[PDB]
DNA sequence: CAAAATTTTCGGAAGGCATGCTCTGTGGC
DNA sequence: TATTTTTTTGCCTTCCGAAAATTTTG
RNA sequence: GCCACAGAGCA
């Protein structure tokens, strides 16, 4: 085991959500996957899901922790409705700005609302950004593009 | 989670780097420092004694004991080193050849190679070539030593070199003594070292007369603590002319002195055990050990308490002794050890031989699932086919896997059980570490539940693939393989025509029977080992299975020119070969 | 980089012996490890017999990698081997 | 948070495996030995992403496996040096506070040093308290959405003990290690701390 | 037997043992207390190991992420190190085989270090 | 083969192989292996005889070459896959 | 109670003690001072002798041929790596490197010769000549070789460059700093192999002489030949050079100066002497031999002649040549003999000598002569006398009585003075027997053998064995006992080279364990401030730092002081 | 062991180990020499060379270079007995799949 | 040129080595 | 304690004075 | 049980 390189790519919470769940939907690991033969049917035979235990656990929690909302006033984290066209737009509309990548990740990831939030993500904000600016980025944010 | 990834590589041996261990390498493997004579105390119902030759750190030699170090009985334990410090230092009787060698190329006065920078760059320049091979090495090599020979004074001092050679070239303590004659070349030059020896031979004769016959064999006599130091100013660039590689710190001539003895772990050295309970019989090497500590502690207790020189020397070279006899038993006369008959088996005994490690332990060793047996004649079997009795096919067992291909068959195999011919005798589940007997087991819950990687050890059935093998093996005709047939009559059988090439005949003869446990060795015996494959001797091409007596005479007197047959007869010897 | 191309390929087209002997003790190693076998078997119960059906007609997925002395190789496939 | 590591592996595929398709049966030995694992010095692996290039399938002699040598991207979790991200608090000590990320890794620490200004642990409620302002009764309590900012990225050995350390130390336990990855927060500025409290 | 004969000196009670001490026990009278113009002496090594440790000639042993941050700026540069190159070497003292990696093209400065007047080690 | 008359005896294997193993398992194990301790010669594990004494597969017959199973992946089939963030990302619009 | 294996190979130097000592010193130097890639490069030019670049490249695994080249300059421009270029008989160039002891001592000696520079000079008096000194000394020892140009370069003020160029001056008129050149670089059997090859092939064929009368003729040529290199860095021309404007003399701009080590091992040897001369002749006595010596101490001869490095004593005649001529330049050197009228105008005005005679039961010369009597009259032959008020030093017969006195007192200090009465009486008669030790050195028989058994371990004393039977059976035999000089100051020497290798080994690691603390005390706004900025508990781990390494570098120095004897 | 009377094996001397080198099966030689007779799984330290005990090398003091192996038991007896006679027979691992 | 140091030759002593496997019985600590 | 036999044969190299031969000094 | 010794089998 040798790691050739330690980032070949940097991954969006978005792409990372899509894989495992199409993942999920290809070994048969979705809550309805599982609700529909797994329990409380009796033709469970001849249709197994994928054996592994601990990639299952793992994608799982991965999933849970992504679906939920990280940010809001206490149920969906938005990226779950997020499609590809969606995500082109928004490329579309962050790159316009004066923002770097990993202030553009951080963005996709979280998907503020809150107005400190956007404070927090990016440095200096008063000292690169106006109030216009400012405001325009925070209505791009909030419809999820 | 927190599980680290876990990596293991599938690796061989790419080679063997033989080497000396230093002080600290001797040192850092041991794991007690042996410093007591006793092997037993006395108050402990005779168990093994803490820092002794037989601790119980070095290992366990019974099946009750416990290792201390690893945990770990008879059978897991691989055995720990302890280390051994001897009070002076004596000489490796395996490197007193080197260590001659080592003497006769330095200056004995300031440990300088005695070659000029010339030759020195020449030399090493033919020794690092990239085509260079052991003879060639071992060539230059030993010019090096006869041009170092040859240097009468020293190069950095003016010191003058004689001859260094063994005190009298025998079997005793003399025979491990190296003196150094420094006068032999020094004619009648007037050399300055001769002068003060005369100087010293003028002030103590005045003292002791009587010592002035014994003036001429008065020489420089290189004792191992003298060797030693000498060793130890040595510069590392002469080290490669010598026969030594200095680019990693085991390689010094003074690894070549014995300083730290390495005592050998008690699972290579086990106490016998005898038929009498209180007493268990020890191995010569921790006999040997305990001599070893016993002087060691007598040559230190003299140095501390000032014992007279006489009976330090001589415990030194008892010490040396006993430290040779440990090592080879038969470089030195036993007769010469105050103790002292039969020669004790030391290391050198254990690896020479026929009855030792390489000769009979590595390259030919006791092999499982063999059987032998006497041979009788069966003309119906066929050439590829040789007929196992019943009972030696019930013990010679071959472990299938089940597959998806012959699970009934094993499941038939196992419920037949032990006693019946076609059954089977252990079985091995794929999720456990020990075969099951099936002779106690119930034999049916068993055939149920086999699984699908289970190894079952069935007998010896037919077709089953075993070489047949005839002791005086001259050409590799001699051991063959052939198909097992079960037969009741207590005999290996094998077709007459197949007798040639063992050159066996049948009025006493026994051959003998392996069974291969690996489908890639049976694959390869059936293939490249086969009666069918080998029907030609391959010193000529000729064949060599074919037609014996009784077969020739037979088949004369069918092919006589005589011999007309109705159909009737014609058609009873069709049916007859068929 | 050592592997010589196809096109250029000088060992003998024959399988030696000694390449049969290893590719029957392979499949039947394989084979008894509960590997999918690529011919109709008839009640066949032995890895060996199986191997040796498979090789019958050409039917086993295995390439023999030939060693030259300096150091490159050269794969030949099975079913091109000619026995 | 999440990236891609390239990384050249051996994978074993038992002859058994050999009917599946040669992708899958690499993939599962790939999650076999690498999923929910911390690799070192890189993180803690998630899922194999894809495979680059495979090699010929070599085999051991004496073995019916096949032996590859595979390159493939596999997805890692690595949170960048000041990446901010959010956590439920799991335990509170006076050192600092615990918090995991909904079970995927359970091993963040925020210390004093990083921590709001001002606060402090009292056992009774078991929580810590920051004095913001006059209305200072604000309480890290357990089981709540807190968000944090990563400063610290730390590896340790997993180099084992010496073998009789083991079992005296085994038997000692029969009558904590520190993990090999883990992650220091920090709330040096205004936003961190409980979601709801800056709604 | 081999343990009957015993020197006349030894006795059996004093042999046996074995114990050869791994630790020197013979000192040299160099170990006593300091004194100030030693520690002059001293503090003269240190100076000098520590200016030949950050000279031209170190040769030492044989977090800088690849992310891009506005921290960047406003975030100074560690060090404009001397390296092996920018030395005035002297050409006739070094082989010819030495010439293609010290820049002998290239800007000359000498790195001249200040002595420390002051005996600067905390006591 | 050697530049001369060697003759199969001791001495003259003693020329012939360079082997340490192979000469110590034949006549003179001892001071083969002294000499070989002393001289620190490295030992290729290629020959027949120290295989066999360490047990692992000789270079003959058998062992002359390697079975490998051909992976039926096609390059079609290893193709990267979408990564849109690392893509869709550019930075024209600092500088 | 019992110690385990792992306890003696952790806390004792079991490890270190299966290295050989020149090599584990020039590593550990080299691993202090430069880096671990020039210390790998030291060592394995060390273990195999001479190397070439890719020699090295190929030996040393993880260097490459830049990486080589480049610590191969590292070490080069510091001098301590000796080059040749040699050209084969196809025609193929190869340069080869080896090692010089010079460079690794210049390492070793640093401290001391800056402090032997401090003070050898007389600028005690006062503050800003103990600067500037002290800062040119310690760059020239730091960059290995420096050209004076380039260090006025700068400095902005003229009147501290016109100082700076003064003290170059000073320094060079008294050989301390000299030019270096290629004879430092090139080997010195290496040149003598050159010089006697060029003398050999000048000798016209088909000569009336005999082989061995033109292998004389050649070696007398090479010999003056050899002289002449050799002492031509000490002919002062570079020095020659006057300013633009006149009445100053100054060091050319363009030439490369270095330190000279054979002074400084001149003075190291001069303090010998008089720490030797302070144990047998008074105090003031003691004075007037040191001003004696500090006088004729830069035309004194050289601690080792380099002819004796070249393989040249195989001959018992070059040998005896050698004795000779060592014995002529310590005599009629123009320099060195001295009267008390020249050490009448050296004497300080504290040394006042009044009183300091009583003749029966103002640095006059009478007084000077009185005390220069009491040292050429005392039994170690301090000074000898070739005409009756002229006194030299006997630097040929001095030195063995020096290396014995120290061998013998450094014995008395570990061992016993009964070692020192042993060993002495062991000497004085050279081959003797236990009854003859015990009549003639009257103490306890058992004391004896304890005591030469523990001397044998030292290569102090040697067993002689006489064998009275026809196998030397050590019951029947009769052992003598004698004292070789050689093989007991090489042990020594090898002895004190080992223990300045461990104790520069101990100190290193005792620094990479406190790496982190030591630099962050050593930080700019960290030092001075130490009180204020750090805590109690780090503030006392770097108390017994600093104070750990004080004391390694102090015994370093005192080791240095007692193996220099034997380096002689 | 050895005979009938202790339930002894048979000896495959040097003979027949020639007649199957001869032969050129490698695989039935390692299942008959190695297999059969004393196979043994060993720790071998791959920078020292030296061999280990539970997957710890006793000279490095550390688990780090550990790798497990298979050998016969006669070949673990020799090194330590060659051990016992301060000869080192450090051995040199490589991979066996070039990669 | 003949003494004298050096190199090569020539004997005699000293170790090393000598088929494979297999089966019993007896004796001594 | 001291009288006192061998119980295969052939071949081989290394070592080491001794002696012959050659070179080298004076 | 260990160690030698002795005999025997097959060319
Ligand atoms: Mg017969
Ligand atoms: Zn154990
Ligand atoms: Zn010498
Ligand atoms: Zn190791």
């Amino acid at each position: 085991m040798k790691v050739l390189e330690e980032r070949n790519a940097f991954l969006s919470d978005y792409e990372v959500l899509k894989f495992l769940t199409d993942l999920e939907k290809k070994h048969l690991w979705d809550q309805k996957s599982l609700a529909a033969l797994k329990k409380s049917r009796s033709k469970g035979k001849q249709n197994r899901p994928y054996n592994h235990p601990e990639l299952q656990g793992i994608t799982r929690n991965v999933v849970n922790y992504l679906s939920i909302n990280k940010n809001f006033i206490n149920e969906k984290s938005g990226i779950s409705k997020m499609s590809d066209e969606s995500f082109a737009e928004l490329m579309t509309k962050l790159n316009s700005f004066k923002l770097f990548k990993a202030e553009k990740l951080q963005i996709v990831n979280q998907l503020p609302a809150n107005m400190v939030h956007l404070y927090s993500i990016v440095e200096e904000c008063d000292a690169r950004f106006d109030e216009k600016t400012i405001e325009e980025m925070l209505e791009i944010i909030s419809g999820y593009a | 989670m927190k599980e680290v990834v876990v990596s293991e590589t599938p690796k061989r041996i790419k080679g063997l780097e033989f080497s000396a261990l230093s002080a600290a390498d001797i040192v850092a493997q041991s794991e007690v420092e042996v410093s007591t004579r006793d092997l037993f105390d006395l108050e402990k119902d005779r168990a093994p004694k803490a820092n002794g030759a037989l601790d119980p750190k070095m290992g366990v030699s019974s099946s009750s004991l416990e290792c201390a170090t690893c945990h770990g009985n008879l059978a897991s334990c691989h055995g720990h080193f302890g280390h051994l410090k001897l009070a002076l230092p004596v000489f490796h009787i395996g490197y007193f050849k080197a260590t001659i060698q080592i003497l006769q190329g330095i200056c004995k006065n300031c440990s300088a190679i005695l070659l000029s920078e010339t030759d020195k760059r020449q030399f090493l320049h033919e020794l690092r070539r990239p085509g260079v091979d052991n003879l060639r090495r071992m060539g230059i090599l030993k010019k090096i030593l006869d041009q170092c020979k040859k240097q009468r004074r020293c190069l950095h001092c003016g010191a003058l070199n004689g001859v260094v050679k063994k005190a009298a070239a025998g079997a005793g303590s003399a025979a491990l003594k190296i003196i150094h004659d420094t006068f032999r070349w020094v004619g009648k030059k007037s050399a300055p070292e001769k002068d003060i020896w005369v100087g010293e031979w003028k002030e103590v004769l005045a003292h002791n007369p009587e010592l002035e016959r014994y003036v001429k064999r008065c020489m420089d006599d290189l004792n191992p603590l003298k060797t030693l130091n000498l060793f130890k100013q040595i510069k590392s660039a002469d080290c490669e002319l010598l026969g030594i590689d200095a680019t990693v710190p085991s390689g010094r001539p003074e690894t070549y002195i014995w300083r730290y003895l390495p005592a050998p772990p008690v699972c290579i050295r086990p106490s016998v055990m005898m038929q009498d309970s209180p007493a268990s019989n020890e191995d010569d090497l921790t006999v040997k050990l305990t001599e070893i500590v016993w002087t060691s502690s007598l040559i230190k207790a003299g140095l501390d308490k000032g014992i007279s020189i006489n009976n330090m020397m001589e415990h030194w070279d008892y010490l040396q002794l006993t430290v040779a006899m440990y090592i080879n038993s038969d470089s030195v006369n036993p007769a010469m050890l105050p103790g002292s008959v039969k020669p004790i088996r030391g290391f050198c005994q254990r690896l020479k031989g026929k009855q030792g490690r390489f000769r009979g332990n590595l390259s030919g060793k006791r092999v499982d699932f063999s059987g032998r047996t006497v041979i009788s004649p069966d003309p119906n079997l066929s050439i590829d086919e040789v007929a196992v009795p019943d009972r030696v096919a019930k013990v010679l067992t071959y472990p299938e896997k089940v597959t998806r291909y012959n699970r009934h068959k094993l499941q038939e195999l196992i419920v037949n059980g032990p006693n019946v011919h076609p059954g089977a005798n252990y079985l091995l589940k794929r999720n456990e570490d020990a075969r099951r007997n099936l002779r106690y087991g119930d034999r049916m819950k068993l055939a149920k539940n086999l699984q699908i990687g289970d190894v079952v050890e069935r007998h010896l059935e037919d077709g089953d693939v075993v070489l047949f093998n005839r002791q005086p093996s001259l050409h590799r005709l001699s051991i063959l393989s052939h198909y097992a047939k079960i037969r009741p009559w207590r005999t290996f059988r094998l077709n007459e025509c197949v007798c040639t090439p063992y050159n066996a005949d049948f009025d006493g003869d026994e051959m003998n029977l392996h069974v291969p446990q690996t489908e890639e060795a049976r694959a390869e015996a059936i293939n490249l080992m086969g009666v069918k494959n080998n029907l030609l001797t391959p010193k000529s091409g000729e064949p060599i299975i074919a037609a014996t007596q009784d077969f020739i005479t037979g088949s004369y007197l069918i092919s006589h020119k005589d011999s007309f047959y109705d159909r009737a007869t014609l058609t009873q010897l069709l049916s007859m070969m068929s | 980089e050592k592997a010589i191309p196809k096109d250029q390929r000088a060992t003998t087209p024959y399988m030696t012996k000694y390449e049969r002997a290893r590719i029957l003790g392979t499949r039947a190693l394989q084979i008894s490890m509960n590997a999918p076998v690529f011919v109709d078997l008839e009640g066949e119960t032995d890895p060996l017999r199986i191997a040796m059906k498979e090789l019958a007609e050409k039917k086993i997925p295995l390439v023999i990698r030939r060693y030259l002395p300096d150091g490159s190789f050269e794969d030949w496939s099975v079913e091109e081997l000619i026995v | 948070m999440f990236i891609l590591s390239k990384i050249a592996d051996l994978v074993r595929i038992p002859p058994d495996q050999f009917h599946r398709d040669t992708i899958s049966a690499i993939t599962h030995q790939l999650n076999n030995k690498f999923a929910n694992k911390i690799i070192p010095n890189v993180g803690l692996c998630i899922t194999i992403y894809d495979l680059l290039t495979v090699e010929e399938g070599q085999l051991k002699p004496g073995d019916g496996s096949s032996y590859i040598n595979v390159t493939f991207r596999a997805v890692v979790f690595k949170p960048f040096l000041g990446e901010i991200v959010t956590g439920w608090i799991s335990k509170c000590t006076a050192e600092g506070i615990k918090v995991s990320l909904l079970g995927i890794f359970d091993d963040i620490f925020i210390p004093q040093n990083m921590l709001f200004e001002g606060c402090y642990y009292t056992p009774e409620e078991s929580a810590w308290i920051w004095p913001m302002d006059e209305e200072t009764k604000l309480y890290f309590d357990v089981n709540e959405k807190i968000r944090f900012r990563i400063e610290r990225e730390v590896f340790v050995d997993v180099k084992p003990k010496s073998p009789k350390e083991r079992e005296l130390e085994e038997r000692a336990q029969l009558e904590e290690k520190p993990p090999a990855y883990a992650l220091l927060g920090s709330c040096q500025t205004d936003g961190m701390g409980l979601v709801s409290w800056w709604e | 037997n081999y343990m009957s004969n015993l020197p006349f000196g030894l006795g059996y009670g004093d042999v046996g043992k074995n114990h050869i001490t791994e630790f020197p026990s013979i000192p040299l009278p160099i170990n006593g207390p300091i004194t100030n113009k030693e520690r002059s002496l001293a503090v003269k090594y240190i100076n000098f190991g520590k200016t030949v440790k950050d000279g031209p000639f170190y040769t030492g042993s044989m977090t800088n992420d690849g992310i891009e941050r506005y921290s960047d700026k406003y975030l100074k540069k560690r060090k404009i190190g001397i390296s092996i190159d920018d030395h005035p070497y002297n050409l006739n003292l070094f082989p010819n085989e030495l010439y293609n990696v010290m820049g002998i093209n290239k800007k000359k400065l000498l790195a001249i270090s200040k002595f420390n007047n002051a005996d600067d080690v905390f006591t | 083969y050697k530049g001369e008359v060697l003759g199969i005896t001791r001495f003259g294997l003693s020329k012939m192989r360079d082997s340490v193993l192979q000469l110590a398992s034949f006549e003179k194990t001892t001071d083969h292996l002294f000499d070989a301790a002393f001289y620190m010669k490295k030992d290729a594990v290629e020959g027949v005889s120290e295989c066999i004494i360490l047990g692992q597969t000789m270079s003959i017959g058998t062992g002359s070459f390697k079975v490998v199973k051909g992976t039926n992946i096609s390059e079609k089939d290893l193709v990267p896959k979408r990564c849109l963030f690392e893509s869709l990302s550019n930075e024209a619009a600092l500088k | 109670k019992l110690v385990t294996p792992e306890d003696v190979m952790t806390i004792s130097s079991l490890e270190q003690r299966t290295l050989n000592p020149d090599l584990f010193l020039y590593k550990e130097l080299v691993k202090a001072h430069l880096g671990e890639r020039a210390a790998s490069v030291i060592g394995m030019l060390v273990a195999l002798g001479r190397l070439s670049v890719r020699e090295l490249v190929e030996k040393i695994d993880g260097m490459d041929v830049d990486s080589v080249k480049t610590t191969l300059v590292s070490l080069t421009q510091l001098r301590c790596v000796k080059y040749l270029q040699e050209t084969a008989i196809s025609g193929k160039k190869t340069t080869y490197y080896y090692y010089n002891e010079e460079g690794i001592h210049i390492l070793l000696y640093s401290g001391l010769i800056i402090d032997e520079i401090i003070t050898q000079m007389r600028v005690n008096d006062e503050e800003e000549h103990k600067q500037l000194v002290a800062e040119i000394v310690q760059n020239v020892i730091s960059l290995g070789s420096l050209t004076v140009e380039d260090y006025l370069s700068s400095v902005t003020s003229d009147s501290m460059k016109y100082t700076i160029s003064s003290l170059f001056v000073q320094l060079c008129e008294m050989g301390y700093l000299i030019q270096i050149s290629k004879l430092h670089y090139t080997p010195i059997e290496d040149l003598w192999q050159f010089l006697y090859e060029k003398h050999y092939k000048n000798i016209p064929r088909n000569s009336p002489l005999s082989d061995l009368k033109k292998r004389s003729q050649a070696k007398m040529n090479a010999k003056t030949d050899f002289a002449k290199i050799i002492n031509k860095p000490n002919e002062l021309s570079q020095i020659l050079t006057v300013d633009p404007k006149t009445s100053l003399r100054i060091v050319k701009p363009t030439v490369s100066l270095t330190i000279n080590l054979d002074r400084f091992m001149k003075g190291r040897r001069s303090k010998q002497l008089i720490n030797l001369a302070k144990t047998r002749v008074g105090s003031v006595t003691a004075q007037v031999y040191k001003i004696a010596l500090r006088l004729t101490e830069q035309k004194s001869p050289k601690i080792r002649d380099p002819l004796t490095q070249t393989g040249l004593l195989q001959d018992l005649e070059e040998a005896k040549s050698f004795q000779d001529e060592a014995e002529l330049v310590e005599e009629k050197t123009p320099g060195l003999t001295f009267n008390a009228i020249d050490l009448a105008r050296h004497l300080p005005a504290e040394l006042d000598l009044r009183g300091s005679l009583l003749s029966r039961k103002p640095h006059s010369a009478s007084l000077i002569n009185s005390h220069l009597k009491i040292l050429a009259s005392s039994n170690f032959p301090f000074l000898n006398e070739t005409k009756p008020g002229v006194y030299y030093v006997p630097y040929s017969k001095l030195m063995p009585v020096l290396k014995s006195s120290v061998y013998e007192y450094v014995i008395a200090s570990t061992l016993g003075p009964s070692a020192m009465r042993l060993s002495r009486c062991i000497r004085d008669n050279k081959l003797v027997s236990e009854k003859i030790i015990n009549s003639t050195a009257l103490m306890k028989e058992k004391d004896i053998r304890s005591t030469l058994a523990s001397l044998i371990r030292y290569n102090s004393v040697e067993i002689q064995e006489v064998p009275r039977t026809a196998d030397r059976s050590a019951s029947r035999a009769v052992f003598l006992f004698r004292c070789k000089e050689t093989h007991s100051y090489n042990f020594m020497r090898q002895n004190l080279e080992w223990n300045m290798a461990n104790l520069l080994f101990k100190k290193e690691k005792l620094k990479q364990e406190n790496s982190t603390l030591l630099k962050k005390a050593n930080r700019d706004d960290v030092k001075g401030r130490e009180n204020e900025l750090l805590l109690p508990s780090e503030l006392n781990q770097l108390k017994m730092v600093n104070e750990r390494e004080l004391n390694v570098f102090a015994r370093l120095s005192r080791l240095l002081s007692l193996w220099e004897v034997f380096q002689m | 062991t050895e005979g009938r009377s202790r339930d002894g094996g048979l000896r495959l001397g040097e003979m027949e180990r020639d007649c199957v080198i001869a032969y050129g099966a490698s695989q039935l030689l390692l299942e008959r020499l190695m297999i059969s007779s004393d196979a043994f799984e060993v720790d071998v330290c791959d920078k020292c060379g030296l061999m280990g005990y539970s997957g710890w090398c006793t000279t490095c003091k550390s688990a780090e270079n550990i790798i497990k192996m298979t050998i016969p038991y006669a070949a673990k007896l020799l090194f330590q007995e060659l051990l016992s006679m301060n000869i080192a027979p450090r051995l040199r691992l490589e991979d066996i799949f070039q990669q």
